[PDB]
Formats: structure tokens, C-alpha cells, sequence
């Protein structure tokens, strides 16, 4: 019952039982901890079980500024009217903001170090500690608000908290929205399905239905293949930090000491920007880090997070990966010979025929991260339909889409045009030298990296009254 | 819920005696939409959510 | 929902006006096939031993990890045309986005 | 509160409020009873409120056999091993069966006639006394079910009651699959509509959800329009039959003790098939028998139901006339003159914005109905596309639809394709001439009426088990 | 569900092998689109006095009627082309598709 | 819940010592899926409902 010491099953509790012959786990009578998610509808015996979505479907940067009114509330700075978030009164970095500290039950990043007492963020998500690396560019957006506050203020001086925060808010958004849209989905997505999925915008629809559909929890999972085994952390000359610049992942999650300490967040963008992601391949899905030794140092076991992929879709009720295709409109392969056609692999295919019995009963995260990549994508045909397809209902049926008419006058979008995450780091770290174009395709230092003054900074100046 | 680690420096600033009314009016405001009315209420529920509150007492 | 406003709100109520719920939080997720439950409507797949799905053993997922997922990581290969940020901002973009509760102990 | 009495607005009552000069309710402190339809996740704060259908979204026959199995159960005769549904055990109708009589808390039927004691009637859905011409269609498929279970233990002897029952329920499901989709849909949708929503059927497709949508329970209101102000009964002549041949609507509402008494089914069965429908006009909606005095004689108030439509539609969350265009792929229109195009009527366009403010607001079952019908049928273009939608997905994703590989065998698919209803009212009861070609449109006597010995029986040559 | 069927069951459930609730009774109906009401997700239009939808007045449904649908029922019009077994069919019909069940008192 | 008028031509083949007493455990059954065991509980159950039982002794 409870579902983190038991390994009974009995609601809340779903463990993923141990198989004969695991390489980790002698003991069949033990369990991979997990708690289906919470029903709609709890006790229904007429409805049928469907989850919640605890935050904002939209791009509205709700990581930052919380999807509930109260936390939204305790995330600012209420003692004046500049209208900014709260900053770390604890702690800081070379100067620069950090993200808050938040009270929890069992702070988990508590477990993590022990001698350094430092607790968790408090943030608009509350997953801002899961790992250093998230967390820098929550603490990155953090800034960038304040940043934004102080400069409307400065512009206008009449304006007051409320009115700050909103516009700045209002800016951030767009700009999670420009990243997101602009830089990042063509490369996940590669180009003919961007063309395909993301047709150039036109303007509102309010018939467009904004939310996220269940299957989309599972498959954005197709980026647990990108997580490489290490965080890396570099100097100002982007080479390694000393001691300690290749920390394993078993010991970074949950570590917000790390950040505190171990010199705050300049080493850690430094290195996502210079450090190359790992590539899915059909023999290489996922990492020992996340499959064998996820959140070992606050847990009671080590997870297995492909594993929980898999037993949250069916916690979910998802069909299986045949009838995604047939909605995708995809061909939906029957025998293993016509699955090792789709998956250009025949040993693979014998693999999942193995396990599933037919393709009707793949899991959709397995399926899905099986696939042969599109052509300068880094997902295959299925992923890529569920994932452009939430997309596009996310922008074109947003009433606050930065693009739609009303929302920024014609000059504040020339200006919002020029927004790139480089320019971010550049104006809210020490950092002078960050990489250039597409951030998510620049990785080598220093054939890929730019100064700081070579790049346009955002003009607020069609935000004067 | 839980009462925030950054919401200590506003117990700062209201028993700042230096400090401007209209700032402690609109903390006392935050505080009391909490439904935490007086500052012994706040500095008390602080003290059961983990943090030390007798830097401000005897 | 007031007829005129110039910023979002936190929930995100009152975003279409006509069905203002779409996309606020703390809302069920949108089906876009039926759901597929070992009884009908609640219990997964796997739930109940002997119990099949569409005519076969449901696997166990660590099973299907251990076999399919597993590979020695020395053998990792980098993306030559992909940083370490392009799979940090999926994470960070993932929570803008979805937030699946699930009770505590 | 009960929503019966009260004109209060508290949960779970939802009543029609009365605008001043109103023509028949003088008093505006008086109200409409409505009960909001029952959620699927009663007192949630997170969910989206919807409504429950209680019955199988499939044409089974489940309006015959009942949608429980306790109730499938006790329509049963369960007295031999004939496979054979109850019949009543007090009346018959000139040697024929009647339903049984259902025993009800607070029976409506009794009220109707107060001398007669004649209860509300049992069947497979619960509404099968509302109108003595729907329970004449009960009745029949009741009597058709204990003909074919009949013949087929003839045919059969070694066939125990359990066998006996589903291989005559299989059947009276087909021959309700086929009436509606060879016969009855074409008429409401007209060709074109039918040749883009209901395509020549291929074979079963699992992936085609059948479920009945929350819409579709309001846009099938249609058929209000087609409803006729009085009950007609005629005699073995096909001439009125006295002393009562023409009986107002508002007195045949739950009025069961008119079928036992007032001479059985043949009557109320002749009198549909040899006198037209209400045409749907766009100054002719529906009659006062139903938007003045629905029920009238078994409850406090007489009730409109072209406004429990739209109050109904209200409760379960429908959007508006714009919204279910959109989602036809269908213009919305605007302006006033936009939908006077729309529904080439200026005059109704102008009394629908008058009343709605915008065509965005204009209740489905108002717009759906407003519409000019399309060439032969009787529904328009936003209609047809909800209904013709719902009845593909009915056929498509039905495992048992009656033409999918291993249902039937070729023979006796062949046998099937000569059913109609016509014969089944020679077979089950006294009439022996009836509706000739599509009995939906045939309608005048004795022009359009022919002997049944014309007619072909089924054959059940292939339903024999070596 | 069993893996063979002769006949259908009376609930409809199992006609569906996948998702096997799908067309049976005492389900919750499918919704085409995202639902409408007055606060977002229970109360119906014109529930609240005062409030509008999408900017209008609700009419009330009983004017809706006498304004638009009520006519003289003497100069009602024969169907030249539809037997008055057309519309019995249709409501006969409805009641293999679809009840929606209200509280008793 | 409530017992049904022609249920009570079901007593009379109960009641009939020379009906068939394959027919009676089929009735039997019947009536014992809805809670009612011995022919006594199938008369009172009928009165509770509101028939007349009087010719039943
Ligand atoms: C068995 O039936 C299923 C169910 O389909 C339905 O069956 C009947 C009832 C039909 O009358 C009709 O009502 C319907 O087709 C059949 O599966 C369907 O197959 C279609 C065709 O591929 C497929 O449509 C495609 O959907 C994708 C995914 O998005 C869709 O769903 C979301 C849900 O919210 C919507 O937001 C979205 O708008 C869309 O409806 C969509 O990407 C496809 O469109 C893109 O690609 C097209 C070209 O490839 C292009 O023309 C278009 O502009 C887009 O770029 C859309 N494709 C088309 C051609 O419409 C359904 O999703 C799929 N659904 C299900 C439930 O499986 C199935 O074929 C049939 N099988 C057999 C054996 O007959
Ligand atoms: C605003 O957006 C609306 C929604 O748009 C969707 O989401 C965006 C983000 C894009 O992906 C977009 O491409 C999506 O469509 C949009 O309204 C939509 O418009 C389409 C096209 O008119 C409508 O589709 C039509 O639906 C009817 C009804 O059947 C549908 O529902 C049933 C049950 O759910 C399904 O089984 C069907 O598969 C359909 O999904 C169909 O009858 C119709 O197709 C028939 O007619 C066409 C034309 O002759 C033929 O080509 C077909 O073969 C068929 O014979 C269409 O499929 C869709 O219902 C509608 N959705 C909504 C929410 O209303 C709208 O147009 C946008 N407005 C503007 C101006 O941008
Ligand atoms: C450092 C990188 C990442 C993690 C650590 C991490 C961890 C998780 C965990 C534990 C879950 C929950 C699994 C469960 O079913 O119990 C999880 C879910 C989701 N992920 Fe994970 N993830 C890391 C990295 C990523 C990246 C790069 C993602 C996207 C490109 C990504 C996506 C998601 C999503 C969308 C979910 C579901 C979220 C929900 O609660 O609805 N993650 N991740
Ligand atoms: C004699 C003919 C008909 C009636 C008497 C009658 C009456 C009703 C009533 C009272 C309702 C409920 C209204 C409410 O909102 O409270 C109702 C609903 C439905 N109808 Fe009616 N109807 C008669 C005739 C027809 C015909 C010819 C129809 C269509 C061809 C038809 C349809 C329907 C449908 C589908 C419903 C909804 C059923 C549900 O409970 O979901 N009716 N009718
Ligand atoms: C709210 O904003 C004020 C103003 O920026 C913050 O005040 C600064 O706090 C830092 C760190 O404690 C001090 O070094 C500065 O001297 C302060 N500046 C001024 C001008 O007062 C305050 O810390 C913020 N509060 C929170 C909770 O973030
Ligand atoms: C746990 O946190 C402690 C607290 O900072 C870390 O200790 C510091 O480590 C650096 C680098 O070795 C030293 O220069 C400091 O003097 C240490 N501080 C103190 C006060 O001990 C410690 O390294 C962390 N644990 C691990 C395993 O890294
Ligand atoms: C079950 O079927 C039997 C046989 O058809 C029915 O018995 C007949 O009932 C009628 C009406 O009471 C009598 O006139 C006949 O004499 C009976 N025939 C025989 C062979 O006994 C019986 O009524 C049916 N029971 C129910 C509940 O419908
Ligand atoms: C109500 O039911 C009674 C039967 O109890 C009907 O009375 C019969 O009416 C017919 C036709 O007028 C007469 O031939 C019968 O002799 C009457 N039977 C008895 C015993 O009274 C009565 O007409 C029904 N309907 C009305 C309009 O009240
Ligand atoms: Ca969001
Ligand atoms: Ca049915």
C-alpha cells in the first residue's frame, strides 16, 4: 500500500515485476516502485479511467510562473512594485540570481549530499531540481524576467508591479514560444514533417482544441534516447572544470547542492552547449544511467525509466504502437518480416515479436523510439505525427500565440524576431563566448562558438507608453 | 501549505522600522490572503514549517 | 470569463472562450483513440496474472528494458549535429506542458 | 426539490422559465418541469460534465431484448425450452400476443384512463407506451421473435431455449439493421447525403469507434417534425374506425389501455401506413399536440418538447448551430443575410437572430431542423451529416453488423436480403394487404397497397443443422 | 473478453475486442466536440441570470418555440412522399440508439 | 427489484404436480438467481409487489 517499501500490488500501486535472468535484480520477489496516476474520476465504475494534467497546455512558460494562483502568487517578489520573481535569499551566483528554495515533506535533494543541507527550488514546476541541467535554465529564465522588469520600469517609469510582471511575462512566453518553434521542433521533427505538421502560421482558431492529449505524455519520452551518462561542466576557455568535470548522472539528480557550490550554473550551460547529445540507435535505445540507476541516491531502488515508460501507457490505457499508425496514417505491419520493413531491421523486429507477440501490443514509447529517424529529425514517422500534431494544436489554438494579431503590435514582433537563446545566456551569465544559429545544432568547441557582442540584444523600445 | 524559505526576508522587512507603510500594508495583504492575519501568526506558522524564528525573539 | 483582457491567465481558464477549461490546469487529458484497459476502463494491462492482451502474454516492461533497451554504455554513440541543450530544452519545454499527479505515500 | 412540482432552480432541476404573453401559460411564476440528465462523474470539480446513454449503441434490437442482462432475462419465457420472449397473460389481440405488463413505482399509463387499470407495458427500452403506434412496433417484433424461434425449433427440434432465442434475436436484429439502412436512412438522408456518409459497406473496421455521440441524441429530434396531431385507426376496408378513428396526441401519450381495449395493433399499424407524415416546413416545425400538450394527461403540465430540445441540448453542453457546421465542413454564417442564404428563408433567418442574437448561439436541434431539406429527403445538409456520421460508424464499427464476413453464411444472407417490413405485418398479424415498394414512402390506400400472398416469406432453409 | 463469441451479449460489451466498453450500455456518450457550458464545465446556459453566451442573451427555449416553431395546426402539410410509419420507425429506432437517464424523485 | 405479473404463471407450473420437473428446476433457477429460493419466498416476494396471491394455498 505503500507503493515506495511494498511490493504488493494494490491500488495506488502498479510494481513492475522482476523477470528470471535480470542483470541487476537477483530477486524476483522484488519490484520497481509505481503509483498509477491519479484518476479523473476516482471510484468510477460507468467512467472510463483517464489522468490529469496538472499544468497549462500552452507555451505560456507556466514552468516559470506556476499553473495555480497561489503558487504563481509565491513565486513573486511582493515587497515592492518592480514587478519581479523571487530570488534565492540564501545563496548566490558570482552575483547572479538563484531560484528560491522550497519547503517540502522529504526534500529529496536533501538525500543527495547530506553534509551540504541544501534543499530543493521552489519553481512554476515543481521538477526544477530533477537535474542541475534543468535547473540552470530555470534559474536562466528566472533572471531573464527580472532583467525584463527592470528595463520596462526603467522605460516606463509610471508602470507598477502588476503591470511589470505581466509584460515580462508576457515576453517570456513569446520567447519560450520563438525557442520552441523557430530552433528546436524543426530539428526534432526534421523538414518535410515540420512542412507537414507546422504549415506557416496563419492566425487564431478557436475551434482548435489547445489540450494535451494522453499519448503525448508518453511519447515526448522519445528524449530519454538524448540523455547522455555524465553532466559536463567546462572553465571560461570551455575545458573541463576541476575536480570534478564529468559528474555521473546517478549523482546529479536531485542535487541542488551542486548548483550552490559547486559554482553555480555558467559550468553547466557551458557544457550542454559544447557537449554533443547522444543519438538514439536501434541497438543503443537509452543509458545505464536512466535504465539501471535512476534516482539510486534517493530511493530505495535504482528505477528504470524506459521500464516506467512503458508501464505508465498502460497505467494510461494507450493503444498500442498498430493503431497509432493506423491514426498517424501509417501502414500497420502484421508479421515480423513486415515490421523488420518498417523498422529497416529484421533482428530488431524478431526482438519486439518476441516480447509483444504482434506490433498490435508494442508499447507506443518502444515502437515509437524504434523507428528509423527522418531525415534530419532525431524521431521516425509515428513520433513525429503524435508530436506535430499536439504542436500545431498548441499554436494554432492559442489565443496569446505571439504571432496572433493583438497580442504584440507589428514592431514588438519585428523585435521578438531577433530573440535567440544565445542572446539569453549572454545577457543573464558570465558567460561572453555561447555557441551560434541553432543552438540545438551547434556542439563543438570552438568551431561552433561565438562572442557574446557579435550578437543583437532584444529592443524594448516599442514597449514605451 | 508550507510556509517558503523566501518569505523570512519579508518578516525582515516588516519589522523594519525604517521601512515604508505602503510595502509592510501590501506584505501584511500577501500574508493575510494566506489567512495569516497578525506577525506573531507568521513568524509562528514559520517556526512549525522547519525554519528558526528566534532571531526575532528572546 | 471577462469579455475583454490583455494577459493570460495562471490556470489558463478563459484562453478559448467558448470551452474555457481547454488547456487550463488540473483538467483531464483529451482522447484522441480509445483507451485500452485490461477490464474495459481501469485496470492496465499486466494488472491480473494469465490475463492477455489482444491474444498475448502482456510482457514485463523491465523485460522488455532488459532485452531490447540494454547496451553497454562505452559503446554510446555522439550526435554530430545535436547539443546536449537540445535535449535539456525538450525537458524544460516537456514542463510547460504536462504534469501527470500521482498520490504521494 | 422535486423537479415534478417545484419551479425552484436547484440541483437537479433545470426548469423552463415562461416569457410574458405566452399563448398558453398565463402564469409566469409558473414553469416546465426539466431534470438535468444524469453526469457520468457526479459532483467532480475537475471533469467536463457528460451524459450516459443506458442502452447498446448498436442496431441490435436492444429496444426488443433489453440493454441489462437481469432484464434480458425477464423478458424471457422461461417456462419450456422454446427460446420464446413473455407474452402477456391476461389480454390478447384477436388470438395474438402482447407485451407483458411492467410493474412500475408510479405507472403513467393508469393515469391515462383511470377506469380501464390497464399498466405501462414491459420491453426491451422503457419507453415502448408512450404512443400506442410505437408499442404496435414492439409488439410486432415481439410476435416476430416467437415466429422465428418457432420455426426454427421446427426446423431444428435438438435445439434447446438458449439456442433457439439468439439465433431468433440475430435475426430480428438483422431485419432491423436492414429496414433502416436499405429502406428507412436513404429517406431521411436523400441520395446525395447517403452516397457521401454511408459509402457501399466493406467489411467490419475495429478501429471504428461506435459509441453513440452526446449530439446525436438531440439531433435525431428530427423526427419531432414528422409528428403527426392525431392517432389513426382503420378497419379491414382501410376506412376510419368507429367510434374513435382520429384520437388527439395529447390523449394516446402512455395510453396502453387503448392497444388492450380499443381493439389490438392491426388498427394503429394500418392507420401508419396509409396516412402521410407531417411534412417539415420552415413555418411548420411542430404540432401543438407536442409543443402544448405533451403529456398533458399524466402529469401537472402539458410540456413543449421542441423546447425540452433545446433546453436539453443546453444541459448537455451542446455547441451552437456555427460550431456543428464548422465541424461538417460546412460556411457559418454571420450576418443576418448570410443566413437567410444559408437557409434560403430571409424571414426565418431574421426570426432566428432575433430571438439568438447570432447564428453562433442557435440551439443544434433549432438550426438542424431550420434547414431546407435536401432533394428527397428530409433532413438538410447539417442534419444529414450528423446523422449519416453516426449510422456509418454504427455499421462500420459493429462486429455483428448482419453483412460482415462470418455472421451469416451467403445463403443466408441471400435469404435475408428479401425481408421487409411489410411482410412481417402480414406474418404477425391480421392485415393482409399492406404498403407496397419502400413501405416509407408508400402512403395512400388502396393506391400504394398490395395482397400480402404477393409478398415472399424468409426462408430459413439455411438456418438448418445437419 | 472471450476469445470466441457466437452471439452478441445483451450489454453490448465485447464488441469491441480492443476496447471492449465501446457501444455498450451505461458508458458515457462520445463527445464530437469540446463541451459548452456556463462556468466551463457543469452549469447549462441560462442556468445564471445575467449571463451571456458568446455575447448574447440566452433565449429563453420556451420563446425560442412559440416564436419560431409554434404554428396554426389546421394548415399543417401531408408529406406527399413519407408514410406516417417514417416517423414511427425513426422513434423505434432512437430507442435501439440512445436513453439518457435523469435522477427519479 | 419488482416481481412481474407474468411470473406468476411461473407459480403455477411450480405448483402443477404433474408439470415436468425439468421445467420446475429451470424456474427454480430462475427465480434463485433473483433471490427468491423456495416457492414460499416466490409468493411473498409477488405480494410485497402488489398481486393477489389468494388462489395460492
Ligand atoms: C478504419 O477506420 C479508421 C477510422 O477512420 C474513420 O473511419 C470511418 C468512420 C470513416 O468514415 C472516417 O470517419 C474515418 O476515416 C481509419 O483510420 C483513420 O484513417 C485516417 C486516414 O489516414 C486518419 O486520418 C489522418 O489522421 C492524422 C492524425 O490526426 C488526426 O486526428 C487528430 C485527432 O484529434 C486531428 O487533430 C487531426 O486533424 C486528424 O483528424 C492526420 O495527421 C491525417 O492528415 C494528415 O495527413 C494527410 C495525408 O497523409 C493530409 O491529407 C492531411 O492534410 C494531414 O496532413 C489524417 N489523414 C487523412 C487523409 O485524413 C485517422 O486518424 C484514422 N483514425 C483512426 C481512428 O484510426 C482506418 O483507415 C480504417 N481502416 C481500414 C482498414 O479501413
Ligand atoms: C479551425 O480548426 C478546425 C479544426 O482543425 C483541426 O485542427 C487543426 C489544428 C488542423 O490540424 C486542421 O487540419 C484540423 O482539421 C477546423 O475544423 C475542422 O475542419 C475539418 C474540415 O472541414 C472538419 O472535418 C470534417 O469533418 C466531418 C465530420 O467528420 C469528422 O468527425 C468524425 C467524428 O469525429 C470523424 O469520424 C471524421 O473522420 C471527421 O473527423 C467530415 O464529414 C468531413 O469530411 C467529409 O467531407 C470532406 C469534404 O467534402 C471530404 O473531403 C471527406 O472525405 C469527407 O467526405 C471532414 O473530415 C473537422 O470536423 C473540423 N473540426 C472542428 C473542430 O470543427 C476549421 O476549419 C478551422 N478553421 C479555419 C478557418 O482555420
Ligand atoms: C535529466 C533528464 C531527465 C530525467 C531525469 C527525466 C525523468 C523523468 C521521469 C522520472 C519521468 C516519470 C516517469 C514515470 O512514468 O514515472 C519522466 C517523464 C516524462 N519525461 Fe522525462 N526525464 C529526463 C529527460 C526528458 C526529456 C529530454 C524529455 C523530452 C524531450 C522528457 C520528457 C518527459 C515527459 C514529457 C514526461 C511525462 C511528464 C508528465 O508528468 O506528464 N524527459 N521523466
Ligand atoms: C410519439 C412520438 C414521440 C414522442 C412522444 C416523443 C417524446 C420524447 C420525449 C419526451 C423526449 C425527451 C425530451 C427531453 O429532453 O426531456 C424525447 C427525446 C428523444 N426523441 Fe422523441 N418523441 C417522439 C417521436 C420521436 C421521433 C419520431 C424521433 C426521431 C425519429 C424521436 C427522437 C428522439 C430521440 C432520439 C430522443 C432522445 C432519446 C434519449 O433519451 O437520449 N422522437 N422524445
Ligand atoms: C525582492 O527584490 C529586492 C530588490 O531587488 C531584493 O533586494 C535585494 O536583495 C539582495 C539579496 O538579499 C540584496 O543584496 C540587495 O541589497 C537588495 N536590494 C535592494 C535594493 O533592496 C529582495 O531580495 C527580493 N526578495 C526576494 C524574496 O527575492
Ligand atoms: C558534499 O558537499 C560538501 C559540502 O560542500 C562537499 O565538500 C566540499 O568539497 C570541496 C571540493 O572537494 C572542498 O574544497 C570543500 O572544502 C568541501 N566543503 C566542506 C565544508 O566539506 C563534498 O565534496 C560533497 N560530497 C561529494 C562526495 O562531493
Ligand atoms: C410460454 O410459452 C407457452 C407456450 O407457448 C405459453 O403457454 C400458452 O399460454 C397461452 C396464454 O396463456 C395459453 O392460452 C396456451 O394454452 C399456452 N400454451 C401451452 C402450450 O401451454 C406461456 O404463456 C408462455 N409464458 C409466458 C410468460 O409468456
Ligand atoms: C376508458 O376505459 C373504459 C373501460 O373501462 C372505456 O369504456 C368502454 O367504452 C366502450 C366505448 O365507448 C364501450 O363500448 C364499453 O362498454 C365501455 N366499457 C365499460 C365497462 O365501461 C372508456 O370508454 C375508456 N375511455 C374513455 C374515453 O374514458
Ligand atoms: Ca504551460
Ligand atoms: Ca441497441
Amino acid at each position: 500500500v505503500n507503493c515506495e517499501t511494498s511490493c504488493v500490488q494494490q491500488p495506488p500501486c502498479f510494481p513492475l515485476k522482476i523477470p528470471p535472468n535480470d542483470p541487476r535484480i537477483k530477486n524476483q520477489a522484488d519490484c520497481i516502485p509505481f503509483f498509477r496516476s491519479c484518476p479523473a474520476c476516482p471510484g468510477s465504475n460507468i467512467t472510463i479511467r483517464n489522468q490529469i494534467n496538472a499544468l497549462t497546455s500552452f507555451v505560456d512558460a507556466s514552468m516559470v510562473y506556476g499553473s495555480e494562483e497561489p503558487l504563481a502568487r509565491n513565486l513573486r517578489n511582493m515587497s515592492n512594485q518592480l514587478g519581479l520573481l523571487a530570488v534565492n535569499q540564501r545563496f548566490q551566483d558570482n552575483g547572479r540570481a538563484l531560484l528560491p528554495f522550497d519547503n517540502l515533506h522529504d526534500d529529496p535533494c536533501l538525500l543527495t549530499n547530506r553534509s551540504a543541507r541544501i534543499p530543493c527550488f521552489l519553481a512554476g514546476d515543481t521538477r526544477s531540481s530533477e537535474m542541475p541541467e534543468l535547473t540552470s535554465m530555470h534559474t536562466l529564465l528566472l533572471r531573464e524576467h527580472n532583467r525584463l522588469a527592470t528595463e520596462l520600469k526603467s522605460l516606463n517609469p509610471r508602470w507598477d508591479g502588476e503591470r511589470l510582471y505581466q509584460e515580462a511575462r508576457k515576453i517570456v512566453g513569446a520567447m519560450v514560444q520563438i525557442i520552441t518553434y523557430r530552433d528546436y521542433l524543426p530539428l526534432v521533427l526534421g523538414p518535410t514533417a515540420m512542412r507537414k505538421y507546422l504549415p506557416t502560421y496563419r492566425s487564431y482558431n478557436d475551434s482548435v482544441d489547445p489540450r494535451i492529449a494522453n499519448v503525448f505524455t508518453n511519447a515526448f519520452r522519445y528524449g530519454h534516447t538524448l540523455i547522455q551518462p555524465f553532466m559536463f561542466r567546462l572553465d571560461n576557455r570551455y575545458q573541463p572544470m576541476e575536480p570534478n568535470p564529468r559528474v555521473p548522472l546517478s549523482r546529479v539528480f536531485f542535487a541542488s547542492w551542486r548548483v550552490v557550490l559547486e559554482g553555480g550554473i555558467d559550468p553547466i550551460l557551458r557544457g550542454l552547449m559544447a557537449t554533443p547529445a547522444k543519438l538514439n540507435r536501434q541497438n543503443q535505445i537509452a543509458v545505464d544511467e536512466i535504465r539501471e540507476r535512476l534516482f539510486e541516491q534517493v530511493m530505495r531502488i535504482g528505477l528504470d525509466l524506459p521500464a516506467l515508460n512503458m508501464q505508465r501507457s498502460r497505467d494510461h490505457g494507450l493503444p498500442g504502437y498498430n493503431a497509432w499508425r493506423r491514426f498517424c496514417g501509417l501502414p500497420q505491419p502484421e508479421t515480423v518480416g513486415q515490421l523488420g520493413t518498417v523498422l529497416r531491421n529484421l533482428k530488431l523486429a524478431r526482438k519486439l515479436m518476441e516480447q509483444y507477440g504482434t506490433p498490435n501490443n508494442i508499447d507506443i514509447w518502444m515502437g515509437g523510439v524504434s523507428e528509423p529517424l527522418k531525415r534530419k529529425g532525431r524521431v521516425g514517422p509515428l513520433l513525429a505525427c503524435i508530436i506535430g500534431t499536439q504542436f500545431r494544436k498548441l499554436r494554432d489554438g492559442d489565443r496569446f500565440w505571439w504571432e496572433n494579431e493583438g497580442v504584440f503590435s507589428m514592431q514588438q514582433r519585428q523585435a521578438l524576431a531577433q530573440i535567440s537563446l544565445p542572446r539569453i545566456i549572454c545577457d543573464n551569465t558570465g558567460i561572453t563566448t555561447v555557441s551560434k544559429n541553432n543552438i540545438f545544432m551547434s556542439n563543438s568547441y570552438p568551431r561552433d562558438f561565438v562572442n557574446c557582442s557579435t550578437l543583437p540584444a532584444l529592443n524594448l523600445a516599442s514597449w514605451r507608453e | 501549505a508550507n510556509f517558503l524559505e523566501h518569505e523570512l526576508s519579508y518578516i525582515d522587512v516588516l519589522l523594519d522600522k525604517n521601512a515604508d507603510q505602503a510595502t509592510k500594508d501590501n506584505l501584511r495583504s500577501y500574508f493575510a490572503d494566506k489567512g495569516l492575519h497578525s506577525i506573531k501568526d507568521i513568524i509562528n506558522k514559520a517556526k512549525q514549517d522547519g525554519f528558526d524564528v528566534s532571531k526575532y525573539e528572546h | 470569463c471577462p469579455e475583454q483582457d490583455k494577459y493570460r491567465t495562471i490556470t489558463g481558464m478563459c484562453n478559448n472562450r467558448r470551452s474555457p477549461t481547454l488547456g487550463a490546469s488540473n483538467r483531464a487529458f483529451v482522447r484522441w483513440l480509445p483507451a485500452e484497459y485490461e477490464d474495459g476502463f481501469s485496470l492496465p494491462y499486466g494488472w491480473t496474472p494469465g490475463v492477455k492482451r489482444n491474444g498475448f502474454p502482456v510482457a514485463l516492461a523491465r523485460a522488455v528494458s532488459n532485452e531490447i533497451v540494454r547496451f553497454p554504455t562505452d559503446q554510446l554513440t555522439p550526435d554530430q549535429e545535436r547539443s546536449l541543450m537540445f535535449m535539456q530544452w525538450g525537458q524544460l519545454l516537456d514542463h510547460d506542458l504536462d504534469f501527470t499527479p500521482e498520490p504521494a505515500a
